[PDB]
């Protein structure tokens, strides 16, 4: 995306019943900072998920260790906090190629001004001033108004720690529920005229796949006659009816 | 054009306690934390003893603290010693990012030993007669309080012709310094047989005899 | 090098401007909050303006659209350009370095102090043109020569405006270095006076010049105190 938000501005969207190769992005190789939490990083086009709420902002290059479940620092207090058993992965790298430019981008800001904690997920956007003690402005920025919001300056000429990092959050949970989003899953071609075991969609069997005569219905996977002797199953990508003895 | 409300001037004794208020508005001090105070050396800047109104500085001296109360701030002030005279001011943030200063608290150190001025009566310079004009130069110093009355006698009769009565400096070892000056002419210079600066300061007068040049 | 320096100020028409130059030490106006306070001598404090780090200009009652605040963030230097300027502007001009939090000296909580100081700056603002100063050497007393206590004089008399400061024989004198503040006369013009207490062995052996400088007149007066000679 050519566009994003500020970690304290982060959008919250949602990809729902479709298929996502995750383990893609290992060969294309656009990282620094690939890491996922609590969970191993093979198996997610393997197993997945509901509830595959997605996220994405800009960090400076230096607070990415505070990007840790329970970990706190400018991001975790007082920007966006990921909890304890955050289960997501979160994998970073620059942005300052694109996503900054001459003199500085003074666009993307932090907020750091607030009183308590954040919340799990937690959007922590406000217009809220701050206060230390107990007796706050009259509008005008002064000696304990803190407007939260100090502007990051990303030039394409700064230090290592000070730079634009593009960064997603993957938010992640475990209800019940119908299966949304997975990994694609390996269609590996058929063998006709051969004892050979399958595994079709959920179901398997292990005999030989030949034609048929008979036709079907239009929603129609397997065929059992007498007895679960499932044996006419059509197959699942030329849609053509197969017969299993 | 904008101060605080101070009065002018407390009295206190070495080793105990004092308060100096700022009365300021309901934009200045009673909604915000920041009735900050000052030492000011008069002919100096001020210097910083009090900030942020319930706590103390860094390894400064604790004889200054300050409480505010509302509206009418206070500075608790314990164990005076010779080194609290001089100008104070209190320092309010005066809203929508504006500042105010206070109005002056003359801090008069009572106890201490008054000093006896050194009385010498100049004669004016050699450089100053030719051109037409004279000047008595009358200058005390070592006195404490700032208390004086100009009374001058030139030959057993008063002078009022310009009677210029001054009003306290500080000197730089807590005590006070002043000048005064009567100009007068030459065609009456040598008129006169002697001159006598005779000032008053906390009762007692000392007077020097000079006289127009022989030569 | 903690350090504030108000210079610049003289000889200003009420009708005119002038622009000071706070040179910052010990710090950067960059990131610091910053302020100015005008005084008469002695007289009540009275504040003019906060620039903030980043510059973000506010001002007082009375200076609001008169004064003009700039700094420069290398440079380190707070200026204090001044138009419609009142015949109330006799004050001593002191910058001062706001407290806030990116001031070093405060956590949590407030700020709110000035603790790096500097002189002042004289801006006189007045109708009366340019005088130069009539210094008149003042003869020492015999009684006084006599007595040890050596008091010799040269008053600094009939200047316009602030300030003389007195120093000695090409400023090698130190001690007793005491010049007295200057009586608003009837005639408009300042007169102060300066005695050392020097010993009475270096009379006429050590040169007797007392070094005054008139600034705002351009007129520094060599002149030499001599005994009672015939």
């Amino acid at each position: 995306a050519t566009r994003f938000a500020s970690v304290y501005a982060w959008n919250r969207k949602r990809i729902s019943n479709c298929v996502a190769d995750y383990s893609v992005l290992y060969n294309s190789a656009s990282f620094s900072t690939f890491k996922c939490y609590g969970v191993s990083p093979t198996k997610l086009n393997d197993l997945c998920f509901t509830n595959v709420y997605a996220d994405s902002f800009v960090i400076r290059g230096d607070e990415v260790r505070q990007i840790a479940p329970g970990q706190t620092g400018k991001i975790a207090d007082y920007n966006y906090k990921l909890p304890d058993d955050f289960t997501g992965c979160v994998i970073a790298w620059n942005s300052n190629n694109l996503d900054s430019k001459v003199g500085g981008n003074y666009n993307y800001l932090y907020r750091l001004f607030r009183k308590s904690n954040l919340k799990p997920f937690e959007r922590d956007i406000s217009t809220e001033i701050y206060q230390a003690g107990s007796t706050p402005c009259n509008g005008v920025e002064g000696f304990n108004c803190y407007f939260p919001l100090q502007s990051y300056g990303f030039q394409p000429t700064n230090g290592v720690g000070y730079q634009p990092y593009r960064v997603v959050v993957l938010s992640f949970e475990l209800l019940h529920a119908p299966a949304t989003v997975c990994g694609p899953k390996k269609s590996t071609n058929l063998v006709k005229n051969k004892c050979v075991n399958f595994n079709f969609n959920g179901l398997t069997g292990t005999g030989v796949l030949t034609e048929s005569n008979k036709k079907f219905l239009p929603f129609q996977q397997f065929g059992r006659d007498i007895a679960d002797t499932t044996d006419a199953v059509r197959d699942p990508q030329t849609l053509e009816i197969l017969d299993i003895t | 054009s904008y101060e605080l409300t101070q009065p002018a001037s407390v009295s206190g004794s070495p080793g105990q306690s004092i308060t100096i208020s700022c009365t300021g508005t309901s934009s200045d001090v009673g909604s915000y934390n920041l009735v900050s105070w000052y030492q000011q050396h008069p002919g100096k800047a001020p210097k910083l003893m009090i900030y942020e109104v319930s706590k103390r500085p860094s390894g400064v001296s604790n004889r200054f603290s300050g409480s505010k109360s509302g509206n009418t701030a206070s500075l608790t002030i314990s164990g005076l010693q010779a080194e609290d005279e001089v100008d104070y001011y209190c320092c309010s943030y005066a809203g929508s990012s504006t500042w105010v200063f206070g109005g002056g608290t003359k801090l008069t150190v009572l106890s201490q030993p008054k000093a006896a001025p050194s009385v010498t009566l100049f004669p004016p310079s050699s450089e100053e007669l030719q051109a037409n004009k004279a000047t008595l130069v009358c200058l005390i110093s070592d006195f404490y309080p700032g208390a004086v009355t100009v009374a001058w006698k030139a030959d057993s009769s008063p002078v009022k012709a310009g009677v210029e009565t001054t009003t306290p400096s500080k000197q730089s070892n807590n005590k006070y310094a002043a000048s005064s000056y009567l100009s007068l002419t030459p065609e009456q210079w040598k008129s006169h047989r002697s001159y006598s600066c005779q000032v008053t300061h906390e009762g007692s007068t000392v007077e020097k005899t000079v006289a127009p040049t022989e030569c | 090098e903690v350090q504030l320096v108000e210079s610049g100020g003289g000889l200003v028409q009420p009708g005119g401007s002038l622009r000071l130059s706070c040179a910052a030490s010990g710090f950067t106006v960059s990131s610091n909050y910053m302020s100015w306070v005008r005084q008469a001598p002695g007289k009540g404090l009275e504040w003019v303006s906060a620039i903030y780090s980043g510059d973000s200009t506010y001002y007082a009652d009375s200076v609001k659209g008169r004064f003009t605040i700039s700094r420069h963030n290398p440079k380190n230097t707070l200026y204090l350009q001044m138009n419609s300027l009142r015949a109330e502007d006799t004050a001593v001009y002191y910058c001062a370095r706001l407290v806030g939090a990116l001031t070093n000296i405060v956590v949590s909580g407030d700020g709110g102090a000035f603790d790096i100081w500097g002189q002042g700056t004289m801006v006189t603002v007045s109708s009366a043109s340019t005088k130069g100063p009539s210094v008149f050497p003042l003869a020492p007393s015999s009684k006084s020569t006599s007595g040890g206590t050596a008091a010799l004089g040269c008053l600094v008399k009939d200047y316009f405006p602030e300030p003389v400061t007195v120093s000695w024989n090409s400023g090698a004198l130190t001690s007793g270095v005491h010049t007295f503040p200057a009586v608003l006369q009837s005639s408009g013009l300042y007169s102060l006076s300066s005695v050392v207490t020097v010993p009475s062995s270096s009379l006429g052996t050590q040169t007797y010049i007392c070094n005054v400088n008139h600034k705002p007149s351009n007129t520094k007066v060599d002149k030499r105190v001599e005994p009672k000679s015939c």
